[PDB]
């Protein structure tokens, strides 16, 4: 419940959490995905 | 009039309390 | 036509007194 | 310099409260903590139908001779019922203070429900309801209560459904009477030219016999479409804090800030730790959506951009209001009865002024963000309400993407 | 303390009471009702009543509206056929600027033509809202058929006069009826002194006696309105006493003997001789009461009935027959004592509120220039005696009647049949 | 300065179309509020003068010299009504500022 | 501008300031990430690499 009241209720903060998360998601996704592809081939 | 019937039940819809609203 | 904003049955027994002003409410009483 | 409201308690638990004043006429009433919230859907119109039967004669004063007595001193006899409280009040002269109290005693106990009358009052109640539908704003506020408090005893109306009205009997009534008319849940309130010791002695003499023995808001929508009506009434509300929560005062200031539709009224209806806080407007079909948009913008402005000048204006409007009201005897007695039933004490006007002057703009926008921002509302519409937006558009209007 | 009065040499009455109330109320009362118009300026008092928030010489419309709402105060206008009253109320710390606004509105209006051109649509809307109920239309019709010239003028503007009322008519009405000899400034919760200082900075410049109105003349007659309502409304009145006579007290005792509103919610108002005389013969829903409206030169007293169209006839007849019984001496002293108790309790509950107290003092001021303590009245009402009541009755039972009816009038009788 | 103002009034050239000075004001919100508050006869003369000036500009003509608008004669009718609009406008603005 | 040199006007802005900063922040994060601005990205504790 805290998160909603902190980063998901104010739209500005909603955007902040989205942008920041996306900034890191790429790192994680690419890394994880690559691991999988490599393992496959 | 407007009081003859009550709001139909949404129990099969309604989830299972501001305490929860924040989470919901 | 719609009487602007529509809504007494109680029968008047006293003279009428219009009432209007800055406040939003406005009506007449017997 | 306002005289204090002095409260005493009998053994019965009937708190006898009075607030003397110079005026020579007084408003003596009995306030009972019994409404449609205490009914269990098998006796949904018991309080209303007892409120009809309560002036039709008692055991000691059979029939219209009773009301002949309240004609004889020229007094006025009124009663009302809400979802939580029932009131029986008399406006009279000061010198007629004893007999009035005795009359009120009969009305609360020793009352007689005549079977003959029961059929006559059933036709009265049935017919009134059959025509009550005429009053739209009452229909809209009943729809708002039903869709906001679905599945709870707060959804059901004070009048009840015609069904119960027809299906009610003396014994049922007797039960409601014998169950929800307990002495610890009763306040004898007096305002105006009354002495507290004389009123306490009269309450000890009569009325000393009265026997001593999860609310939920659901963000929802009811739309009653009937295109033949000339005007549309729409009410939008969120959950209120309750009687005992002090930020009500701050919320009242917020309502005083709001104060495009032909009629726009803000309400803060309070029940025991719950309530409805919102706005009701009555408009032509082709304006409805614009009104809604307007209204939601004002709420979000009060959540985000409240300034000190509008807060000062709302504080002045609230002060004047509470003090403008609480002027005539009745309005006051009424306040004494509700204050002893809800708060358990009479809050003086100095405490109200202190709680008003502690309100500033920052705590007003904090409390408004607590109660209005990103909340699921209850919507009740009646009339040509096709252009009334559905729940996603209203719910999206309950917040701003720019905060 | 008590009420305190000074009559200024320009004729303005000043009345004050300092009770240290938290909200104080200041009103100003002018003898400028709708009876002072003629056939050339009908409806001017309605636009004057609705024009209280217009631009004045000293404050604009924006400044007046935002300044009264800034302190949360209230400005209202109440109007009868004789009198107008402009009332402001608010916290004691803001009543200085409230008196500034109120006295600017009373004394120095501008009446700009674009503002009144915008106000005429509000005049139409206010008239429609007022005539949404049948009692208002039937009382206006009753006054129009009862009087010839003065009190026959309606409180609300006629339909043809909307779009025709000009700034010059409003200026002429203000300059001819808003003079100091017809004005009383009444303040509850204020010091008398300040009332006087505001009464010299204002309320003292316009000091003529103004334009005298014509004496109201009775005409009799009946005007009916077939409009297909579910209930038939019918008022049958005759000429009665004026303000300032003991026969007016007799007529007030007579309406409280006949029935002047229910005291019990959902009661049948058992005592009302009228209600009893109708209910012994008719089982249909009904509402029968006694109507009394007395003005400083003439009064109207009669019966008011609401009933199902079908029974509308004999119910009216039954009510009329009851008054004839009172005209034949068929009354008891206990009934007259109960009527006196009802009348005096109604007077005390009317003056128990602050705005009703301010109105009463105001009315007394304009009417007799003097304040009559509630106590004094009580003994005067007591002065009325049984025979006196009977007398007023015979006046009604004999004097030419005036009848206003509305609804499905297929079974509603006429005056020559009534 | 008076003669040089008359020379500039001749050089501006709206008097050759029979226009007044207040006819040449750009209709902003305040100007339209001042025009709406005009009496009916002044509004009708203003609309006829504007229509005649538009017709003369259509035919690329001007009025004869005896029919031009003499600087001395031009009347600033909209001005009084305009000041008020501005005054009211400012008052409202100030209220909001504060 | 005359109207904008106001007391409440100032209050409004002050109340509006925090939200404004948040929005710039969101855009800032986006720019860094979207354009892969690496001067700022390189300092990030985790996404580095």
């Amino acid at each position: 419940s805290r998160l909603y009241s902190l980063l998901f209720r104010r739209t500005s903060t909603f955007a902040l959490t989205i942008a920041v998360g996306a900034l890191f998601f790429e790192r994680a996704f690419d890394q994880g995905a690559d691991a999988i592809y490599e393992h496959i081939n | 009039s407007h009081t003859d019937v009550k709001v139909p039940d949404f129990s099969d819809y309604r989830r299972a309390s501001k305490e929860s609203s924040e989470a919901r | 036509p719609v009487l602007d904003v529509k809504r007494s049955g109680q029968a008047a027994a006293r003279p009428l007194v219009a009432t209007v002003g800055l406040n939003v409410p406005a009506s007449v009483r017997f | 310099s306002v005289p204090e409201t002095q409260v005493s308690i009998l053994d019965n638990g009937l708190r006898v409260a009075s607030e003397q004043s110079s005026h020579a006429t007084c408003t003596v009433g009995v306030w009972i903590d019994a409404g449609s919230r205490y009914e269990t859907e098998k006796n949904n119109g018991a309080g209303y139908f007892l409120e009809h039967l309560a002036f039709k004669g008692t055991k000691n004063r059979p029939g219209n001779a009773l009301e002949k007595e309240v004609e004889s001193i020229g007094a006025h006899l009124n009663a009302y019922s809400t979802r939580e409280h029932t009131a029986y009040l008399i406006k009279a002269l000061s010198k007629d203070l004893p007999k009035v109290v005795e009359l009120l005693a009969d009305i609360v106990q020793n009352s007689s429900l005549e079977d003959s009358q029961i059929e006559k009052e059933r036709d009265v109640i049935l017919r009134e309801m059959q025509e009550n539908d005429a009053s739209m704003q009452n229909v809209v506020f009943d729809y708002l209560h039903a869709t906001a408090f679905q599945g709870t005893p707060l959804a059901q109306a004070v009048e009840g459904p015609s069904e119960n009205v027809r299906r009610l009997s003396r014994t049922d009534l007797t039960d409601y009477l014998n169950r929800h008319y307990k002495a610890p849940r009763m306040v004898l309130a007096a305002a105006g030219g009354v002495e507290h010791q004389q009123l306490l002695d009269l309450a000890q003499k009569h009325l000393s016999s009265v026997s001593r023995v999860p609310c939920r808001f659901t963000g929802s929508e009811i739309r009653h479409r009937d295109d033949a009506l000339p005007l549309a009434h729409v009410a939008i509300a969120v959950e209120g804090p309750g009687w005992a929560n002090p930020d009500n005062v701050t919320l009242q200031v917020a309502n005083a800030i709001i104060g495009l539709c032909q009629s726009f009224q803000t309400f803060n209806i309070s029940y025991s730790d719950t309530g409805l806080l919102g706005a009701h407007f009555v408009c032509d079909a082709m304006s409805i959506d614009d009104m809604v948009f307007f209204l939601q913008g004002q709420w979000m402005r009060l959540c985000t951009s409240a300034t000190e000048s509008e807060v000062t204006r709302g504080k002045n409007i609230l002060r004047n209001a509470l003090v403008s009201h609480l002027d005539g005897t009745t309005p006051v007695c009424e306040d004494i009865g509700r204050s002893l039933l809800t708060y358990g004490r009479r809050i003086p006007l100095a405490e109200w002024e202190s709680r008003i002057q502690e309100v500033d703009a920052q705590m007003l926008r904090d409390i408004c963000s607590k109660y209005f921002y990103d909340q699921c509302p209850a919507v009740a519409g009646y009339g040509p309400i096709e252009q009334l937006p559905d729940y996603n558009r209203i719910r999206s209007g309950m917040f701003w993407l720019r905060f | 303390q008590d009420l305190e009065f000074t009559k200024l040499p320009n004729g303005l009455v000043i009345a004050s009471l300092e009770n240290y109330a938290p909200l104080s109320r200041i009103g100003l009362f002018v003898k400028a009702g709708s009876r002072y118009e003629d056939s050339n300026n009908l409806g001017t008092s309605h636009l004057l009543r609705l024009a209280s928030s217009l631009t004045t010489k000293g404050a604009s419309s924006f400044k007046i509206t935002r300044g009264i709402e800034a302190v949360g105060g209230k400005l209202s206008v109440t109007a009868t056929r004789e009198n107008m009253a402009y009332t402001v109320e608010g916290i004691r710390s803001d009543i200085e600027i409230l008196m500034e606004f109120l006295l600017n509105v009373t004394t120095a209006p501008e009446f700009r033509r674009w503002e009144v051109a915008a106000l005429r649509s509000q005049l139409k809307i206010d008239k429609a809202v007022a005539f949404q109920n049948s009692q208002t239309r039937i009382i206006e019709n009753l006054h129009d058929v009862a009087y010839k010239n003065a009190l026959a003028n309606p409180l609300y503007c006629p339909d043809y006069r909307m779009g025709k009322i000009t700034s010059e008519e409003l200026h002429y009405f203000v300059q001819n009826h808003f003079t100091s000899a017809r004005m009383a400034l009444v303040g509850l919760g204020v010091s008398h002194s300040v009332l006087k200082q505001v009464a010299e900075q204002f309320l003292n410049m316009r000091g003529g006696l103004g334009l005298a109105g014509a004496k109201a003349k009775y005409r009799g007659g009946e005007i009916r309105e077939q409009n297909g309502d579910n209930l038939v409304h019918a008022a049958i009145v005759a000429e009665s006493a004026a303000i300032g006579n003991a026969e007016a007290n007799a007529f007030s005792v007579l309406q409280h003997l006949l029935g002047a509103g229910p005291h019990i919610k959902r009661g049948n108002n058992t005592t009302s001789l009228l209600s009893q005389s109708v209910a012994k013969g008719s089982h249909q829903p009904f509402d029968v009461s006694a109507f009394n409206a007395s003005y400083s030169d003439s009064g109207l007293f009669g019966i008011y009935t609401i009933s199902q169209a079908a029974a509308a006839g004999e119910v009216i007849n039954a009510a009329y027959n009851q008054v004839k019984a009172v005209a034949q001496g068929n009354l008891s002293s206990a009934d007259v004592q109960a009527a006196k108790n009802k009348l005096k309790a109604g007077y005390l509950m009317s003056v128990e509120t602050s705005e009703g107290f301010l109105s009463e003092i105001g009315s007394q001021a304009l009417a007799a220039g003097s304040y009559m303590p509630p106590s004094t009245v009580l003994q005067q009402i007591d002065s009325v005696a049984d025979a006196d009541v009977v007398k007023a009755a015979k006046k009604f039972v004999s004097g030419k009647k005036s009848m206003a009816a509305s609804g499905n009038l297929g079974h509603t009788p006429f005056l020559d049949e009534l | 300065l008076d003669g040089f103002r008359k020379w500039y009034y001749n050089a501006a050239g709206f008097n050759k179309l029979g226009l007044m000075r207040d006819d040449t004001l750009h209709e902003t919100e305040d100007v339209k509020e001042a025009i709406r508050r005009l009496p009916e006869d002044l509004y009708n003369d203003r609309m006829f003068r504007i229509k005649r000036a538009l017709d003369l500009t259509m035919r690329h003509q001007i009025l004869p010299k005896d029919q031009w608008t003499k600087y001395e004669e031009d009347k600033f009718y909209l001005e009084p009504y305009l000041k008020e609009v501005i005054r009211e406008r400012k008052e409202r603005e100030e209220w909001a500022k504060k | 501008l005359s109207r904008f040199l106001g007391p409440r006007y100032r209050e409004l802005a002050r109340n509006w300031i925090p939200t404004a900063g948040m929005w710039g922040t969101v855009g800032a994060v986006g720019l860094v990430w979207a354009t892969d601005w690496r001067l700022i990205l390189d300092w990030v504790p985790y996404i580095n690499g």
